[PDB]
């Protein structure tokens, strides 16, 4: 979810 | 050899993993104490040292302070004594074997905290904030200056970057990149400051330029050709490699690399599991 990790 | 700690794929992972070029092959050791995503990775005297991260799971999602130690041929974690505050998307520089801790979050906190640990010691303290509230930060050594390069303040991304001076324990401003870049893969080659992808609040980048220190400026070099933020950075050979990462929709086993002197990227492997958010390091 942040869209920088993926999670 | 090149190692990668933590990561994240769909969960936290525990994930230790080597991967030489020279063999092309990978060795997989002890598992994360506790799993860790968002980590940064760091040699010192050898020992391979986990800073920061959170455990993102299906039954919490815990920003750590924690700082673990593993040691190669006594292949053990243990437990160095936790930071100031947990830092989640952490960055990490070693001057003097010593190991400074840069920014993260903890939950809505976006850090400008510093600390320093000190590995003959096993102990942390505060020194001076840095200008800039720094997320997924990257973090360089060069000339035994440290340097805090992009991030997330919790509203913009960050072109800029500023310069700790560690014998005046102060942070200067210096030119800012020419992207902006959260979670790019910093490093230092040949003797230019490295950042590599990253996220610029609208699409993974693919693009990579170098800082100059003695005339205070950034260039772009040949990019990779596969965008990504999140991702673990490392030099071996004298050769850029790029570990995983995001790219918006999947999360890249791709490992790249990058040849300086012809100023090519060219993919050396695909990673066991693809992954972003580990912590690289080398000993």
């Amino acid at each position: 979810x942040d869209p920088e990790t993926g999670e | 050899l090149i190692y990668t700690a933590g990561g994240y794929f769909r969960q936290s992972l525990s994930y230790l993993e080597a991967y030489n070029p020279s063999d092309g092959t990978w060795l997989r050791l002890a598992d994360l104490q506790v799993p860790r995503s968002g980590l940064a990775g760091c040699v010192v005297g050898g020992l391979l040292y986990a800073v920061g991260g959170r455990n993102n799971s299906p039954d919490g999602n815990t920003d750590s302070s924690a700082l673990d130690c593993y040691n190669p041929m006594t292949n053990q974690w243990s437990p160095c004594a936790p930071m100031s505050v947990p830092r989640n998307r952490i960055g990490v520089g070693v001057i003097d074997g010593h190991i400074y801790a840069v920014g993260g979050s903890h939950g809505c906190i976006h850090h400008n905290s510093v600390e320093r640990y000190e590995p003959e010691r096993d102990e942390w303290h505060l020194v001076a904030p840095m200008l800039t509230r720094r997320i997924g930060v990257g973090v360089a050594v060069l000339n035994r200056l440290l340097y805090a390069v992009g991030g997330f303040d919790g509203t913009n991304r960050l072109n800029s970057a500023e310069c700790y001076y560690p014998e005046r324990n102060e942070w200067r401003m210096i030119t800012a990149m020419n992207t902006i870049r959260s979670g790019a893969g910093v490093c230092v080659l040949h003797n230019c400051i490295y950042a590599a992808g990253g996220y610029d609040g609208q699409d993974q980048l693919n693009s990579v330029e170098r800082y100059d220190v003695e005339t205070e400026t950034w260039t772009f070099v040949a990019p990779m050709k596969h965008r990504r933020s999140a991702l673990g950075i490392t030099v071996h050979q004298g050769r850029i490699y790029v570990l995983g990462g995001y790219d918006g929709h999947t999360f890249l086993d791709s490992v790249e690399c990058y040849d300086p002197d012809t100023d090519t990227w060219s993919e050396v492997t695909r990673m066991t599991s693809g992954r972003s958010g580990v912590g690289v390091a080398v000993t």
